[PDB]
């Protein structure tokens, strides 16, 4: 919660309350002092109000993508289906392949479902995407046929979409290290200027 | 200041416009065959609309018609709590931050291609130049 | 006579534009391409396999995905060569030097 | 002092004149702009022949930085714009040739 | 009679979509404000109701907006 | 890739070609050539990235815009590019 | 020591690059002279548009302390506007130069708050237009990508064109603009999709018999209709 | 028992085939296989949804004014894995209802499990006059029903 | 070509 | 008249604001400008006499 606003002066004062004496030394250091504090001041609010923002934006983020169930490359959802869960894990670490058991039409029915995930989750902006539909349409290409046949086909679109699949986890996996220094950093120097700040009001002089 | 506004435009019918109306207009009404045609079909057990059955075989994913007190005015929802996925790394992009002034590979491919390789030509254009100048101050 | 294209048309003047005293390719306008994502694509694809920065660096390669090359540079190739020695000795051809080669070359490469 | 910066920015500045001059529909000044295009230049003359029949990674190299500056199409029937672009990319290709370029932005 | 008659699943392209609209809201505004007239909605009637001591002033002049020169 | 770097990549080329001589310099000390070279790109590019993009952005434009109006759009280039050079190679 | 002499034969040749630099140095190579493209369109602040706003012709407004002079649409063009190219047609609705209304922000967190709020993007408040070229490459990159992601698809050039479309309308910078140039084309994407949906898997209704008077007049033909 | 549940898998798989190759107008013909098949449910813990197709299949030639809608839904909740999802809830009372499992609940966007009745209302004023008085009050619209204009006439409402 | 450049 | 809406005595209170911002605005861009301008000599001049 806010102050109030500061008093004022009633009558008014224009320049009778001036100084007629010019500042001695020690005034100036503590307006050195407080132009150090005012800086200092203007730092660590610029760090708070970053800090805050973010982690509340970040925090609504999250709020609304739990709100609308959603799942990405690290699957942290608990409402998942087991079928969409397994389809989604297939996709993003194993490999999809239709099995042997399945009627025909049911491993087109498999590769449609793969097909219509994989295009609501990676857009046309997406480097995996393009990889993946390939992959999916040798699929098609190969429903009627056996994996040990479908592999030697396939292998070949599979290692390019496996590639861009790993180099997805590697780019998070760095960027959540990378925000992790940051963070530690500016908290440290936050830190810092903390403690300067206090030493300095330790050392302010006036009233 | 929206509500009880004044008459802005006038009012008018020009000469010999025509009205379409007699003057049993008036005690004229509407009617619709409609409500007997309901009666009749439900009386002689006649094919009902599948709008009668709440649910939906039209799609997938399960539909319920929701009705608005008779089986004519109906909406279907869908039940499924939808699913949704994304393959998409989390903290990869800083859309508030520009981008094209920070020295590094994510700056370059935020700006473009064409800069960089611009800047590649200039820098050989650069060292040549200055590939001379050393030539030219070390044989002194 | 040359009158204003509004908003509505200009995604037709990107493909169909007016006639100039240099035009371009027109039917080779659909084939101009240059991609901004070759690099980064490479190292993603290359670091997924499991290489390093410096290996993908070194497996780097420019982009053969750009626009085609013009076939008059290999057709019309010595009718160049000369062209551009009379330029370089005529100063660019100034007041009709190079008339001589550059009939030749635009007679070879229109046809009436 | 700095002969190769140098005519390159002129020769990139007379390209933009000459399109410039077509869009206007002004023969004179973009006959200026191409005999104003640095034709004189030994090195360029001597890298032509060299760019003419080189090929592979150079010519991918080159290809690709003239693809950048100018990548529009030229009418295979304009024979002065089959010249400046031949000549432009013989400069890049003597460019090339003495000190070789970096195109990836991932670089150490 | 687009649809059901002669077959069209589309029947109304982006004009039409508007004009439905633009009638949504007109209906929207005449049941919201009681007594809403034309420069809101197409409607003019003469029966209106005003307060009983009705002031007249000129309107404001149209507000300078900055330009160059 | 830094100014101290390549300073010191400059001593180095200088105090090499001492060494060797003004007869062999060109066949014994190429890779610290090419190695100070590229340092001083580095340099260059980092001081003077946003002039050339500049100059690049009025070249796509036909130098129609207000700031690629005259001769600075060039002339600001090679003002840091020659500054570059008398802080690196002297 | 000079600095740059090889570097302006524009200068030296009196080459003028555009009408406007030859207007200025008076090298007078340009037959047709020049019509100065006015200030008022050579740069300026968005503005809103529509007449059923009451803000309308006025600029918008920003968090931050901005030019209120906005850009004026070419409303009165001459007859005769010999260079009909994008370059000189864009500057009818845009400037090329972007708008005047970017922000120097004082702190980082203002930035992420105007972007929080909707009210901030690098890729709006500080850019230039796009190039015809630049704009072409664009296309074509995604015109492969959709015929790569599917070459079966009946919808394709349609999402192409809307692309193309919004591309040429520039809606990195005025999206609201280009959004209400190109949602036709959305709309037709969107009833092509159905109207292959229902190819695919086949849907169709029992269609009535003929109507007695499905012609107007005996004489005139029924030209028939799949 | 594996070798029981293989066994009985050929069983079903069988059972399928020659239903297939009679077809679902001649579908008495394989009343054979019940005798085996009920013994593999009650063994197992399996279904295989036979009273539910028999009934549809019988449905279907005499068909209902539902048009079996009941059956159909009722087929396809049967042959899900896990069990069904959505089932018809059983009531001395007059109207039957469609109800959810608890187990699935958090599959579906619901409040309960009750989703309202498996038929749709019947025609009535009253039922007409309390959905319009609902609307009206959620609406919450001062105007409605104001008549700005009517014709002038004896008649209280001229035209309708 | 695209067959959206077609108008007439 | 002419001379009263050259001060602005039949302007309202929101334009005579609007006028002052448009002021303040300009004056502000002109100064920001003539910062950046002022701060890319200076770097690469590397002196402090160049900023003053």
């Amino acid at each position: 919660t806010a102050l109030p606003p500061p008093p004022s002066a009633n009558v008014a004062v224009s320049f009778t309350a001036a100084p007629a004496e010019p500042l001695s030394r020690g005034e100036v250091k503590a307006a050195s002092l407080k132009l150090e504090l005012q800086n200092i001041e203007r730092e660590l609010k610029d760090w708070w109000m970053s800090r805050k923002i973010l982690r509340d934006r970040n925090i609504g983020l999250f709020n609304l993508l739990q709100h609308h169930n959603f799942a990405g490359l690290s699957v942290n959802n608990a409402k998942l289906s087991d079928s969409q869960r397994v389809m989604w894990t297939d996709l993003v670490q194993g490999k999809p392949d239709v099995e042997d058991k399945l009627s025909v039409d049911a491993r087109e029915m498999k590769v449609d479902m793969y097909e219509k995930l994989f295009k609501q989750a990676a857009d046309l902006e997406n480097p995996c995407r393009m990889p993946g539909v390939a992959y999916l349409r040798c699929l098609r290409d190969t429903l009627t046929e056996t994996q040990s046949a479908r592999r030697s086909s396939c292998l070949n679109a599979f290692s390019s979409f496996d590639a861009c699949r790993t180099g997805l986890l590697k780019q998070q996996s760095a960027a959540v290290e990378n925000s992790l220094v940051r963070q530690n950093m500016a908290d440290v120097r936050a830190k810092a200027l903390f403690e300067r700040r206090a030493v300095l009001l330790d050392l302010v002089e006036g009233k | 200041s929206m509500d009880h506004g004044m008459q802005y435009s006038s009012i008018y019918w020009e000469t010999s416009h025509r009205t379409y109306l007699p003057f049993w207009a008036s005690l004229t009404q509407k009617f619709s065959w409609k409500i007997m045609d309901d009666q009749i079909r439900s009386f002689l057990r006649l094919p009902k609309p599948v709008t009668t059955e709440p649910f939906v075989f039209s799609s997938g994913s399960p539909y319920i018609r929701r009705y608005f007190g008779d089986a004519d005015i109906s909406v279907p929802v869908p039940l499924h709590a939808p699913a949704h996925f994304a393959f998409v790394p989390t903290g990869t992009v800083s859309p508030w931050e520009e981008t094209g002034m920070e020295t590094g590979p994510q700056g370059a491919a935020a700006r473009g291609a064409a800069a960089t390789a611009f800047r590649a030509v200039l820098e050989s254009a650069w060292k040549c130049d200055i590939d001379e100048q050393i030539k030219e101050k070390l044989h002194s | 006579a040359a009158s204003t294209i509004p908003i509505s048309q200009w995604p037709s003047l990107l493909y169909a534009p007016p006639s100039s005293p240099a035009n371009p390719a027109v039917e080779a306008l659909p084939e101009m391409q240059f991609d901004d994502l070759h690099y980064p694509r490479q190292m993603l694809l290359c670091r997924g396999a499991g290489y390093s920065l410096e290996q993908c660096n070194r497996m780097a390669q420019p982009d053969a995905r750009v626009t085609p090359e013009n076939p008059a540079e290999k057709l019309l190739k010595e009718e160049a060569v000369a062209a551009i020695a009379c330029l370089s000795q005529r100063e660019g051809g100034k007041d009709e030097q190079c008339r001589y080669y550059i009939e030749r070359m635009y007679k070879l490469a229109n046809k009436e | 002092s700095s002969p190769h910066m140098d005519r390159l920015l002129g020769d990139l500045k007379l390209l933009a004149a000459y399109d410039s001059a077509a869009g206007w529909q002004e023969p004179k000044a973009m006959e200026s702009a191409f005999q104003s295009l640095s034709w004189d230049d030994a090195d360029v003359l001597k890298a032509l022949p060299q760019y003419l029949n080189c090929r592979g990674e150079q010519k991918r190299r080159v290809d690709f930085a003239y693809a950048a500056l100018c990548p529009r199409p030229v009418d295979e029937k304009d024979p002065k714009q089959t010249l400046m672009s031949l000549w432009m990319k013989a400069r890049l290709f003597s460019y090339d040739q003495k000190h070789p370029f970096v195109l990836s932005p991932f670089a150490a | 009679a687009r649809y059901c008659y002669r077959g069209l699943d589309h029947p109304f392209t982006l004009n039409e979509m508007k004009d439905f609209l633009f009638k949504l809201r007109e209906q929207y505004l005449v049941n919201k404000y009681e007594g809403i007239q034309f420069p809101f909605v197409f409607r003019q009637f003469n029966r209106v109701s005003t307060p009983g001591t009705l002031e007249v002033h000129t309107s404001p002049a149209l507000q300078q907006q900055p330009h160059f020169h | 890739m830094s100014v101290f770097e390549a300073r010191s990549s400059f001593l180095d080329l200088e105090q090499c070609a001492r060494a060797a001589g003004p007869q062999r310099w060109e066949a014994e000390c190429q890779g610290v050539r090419q190695r100070a070279l590229q340092a001083a790109a580095d340099v260059m590019s980092r001081e003077c990235g946003a002039y050339g993009d500049s100059f690049f952005q009025c070249y796509r434009h036909g130098f129609r815009l207000e700031a690629c109006q005259g001769e600075k759009a060039t002339m600001q280039l090679l003002r840091c590019q020659r500054m570059v050079a008398d802080r690196l190679v002297p | 020591s000079i600095l740059g002499a090889e570097a302006f034969p524009e200068l030296l040749s009196k080459v003028p690059l555009n009408p406007q630099m030859d207007e200025d140095k008076h090298f007078n190579k340009y037959k047709w002279g020049n019509e100065p493209i006015p200030v008022n369109r050579r740069t300026g602040s968005r503005m809103n548009s529509s007449i059923y706003d009451n803000r309308n012709h006025e600029a918008v407004r920003h968090p931050w302390s901005t030019d209120a002079r906005t850009f004026h649409p070419n409303d009165n063009p001459e007859a005769d506007r010999i260079n009909t190219q994008y370059s000189n047609m864009v500057s009818d609705s845009f400037p090329e130069g972007g708008f005047s209304d970017a922000p120097r922000f004082s702190s980082n967190w203002e930035r992420l708050l105007a972007y929080h709020h909707g009210l901030y993007s690098p890729e709006k408040f500080n850019s230039t237009t796009k190039t015809a070229d630049e704009i072409r490459l664009a296309v074509n990159d995604f015109a492969a990508k959709v015929h790569a992601d599917d070459p079966k698809n009946a919808c394709k050039y349609l999402m192409i064109e809307e692309f193309k479309c919004l591309q040429s309308a520039q809606a990195r910078i005025d999206p609201q603009g280009a959004a209400t140039k190109c949602v036709k084309w959305f709309n037709e994407w969107r009833q092509c999709a159905w109207d292959q949906e229902k190819m695919v898997k086949g849907y169709n209704y029992i269609e009535d018999r003929r109507a007695r008077k499905h012609k107007p007049y005996i004489g005139a033909p029924d030209l028939q209709y799949s | 028992a594996p070798h029981q549940r293989a066994a009985c898998e050929q069983l079903h798989s069988e059972y399928k085939q020659c239903l297939a190759k009679n077809g679902r107008t001649h579908f008495s013909a394989c009343t054979d296989f019940h005798s085996k098949l009920r013994a593999c449910e009650n063994m197992l813990g399996t279904s295989y949804c036979i009273d539910e197709g028999i009934n549809l299949m019988k449905c279907t030639k005499n068909p209902d004014p539902s048009f079996c809608a009941k059956e159909f839904v009722a087929m396809r909740e049967c042959n899900r894995p896990q069990g069904p999802h959505l089932v018809l809830s059983s009531s001395p009372s007059s109207p039957p209802h469609y109800e959810l499992r608890p187990e699935v609940k958090h599959l579906y966007n619901v409040d309960s499990t009750d989703l309202g009745s498996a038929v749709a209302p019947v025609r009535s004023k009253e039922q007409l006059d309390r959905v319009a008085d609902s609307l009206k009050a959620d609406l919450n619209l001062p105007g409605y029903g104001h008549i700005p204009y009517k014709w002038e006439s004896l008649r209280p409402n001229p035209g309708a | 070509a695209s067959p959206m450049l077609f108008t007439d | 008249a002419q001379l009263h809406a050259s001060e602005g005595f039949w302007d309202s209170e929101s334009e005579q604001q609007e006028a002052r911002l448009q002021r303040h605005a300009e004056h502000r861009n002109d100064l920001e400008t003539t910062w950046e301008e002022a701060l890319r000599e200076a770097t690469l001049a590397r002196n402090f006499d160049v900023l003053v």
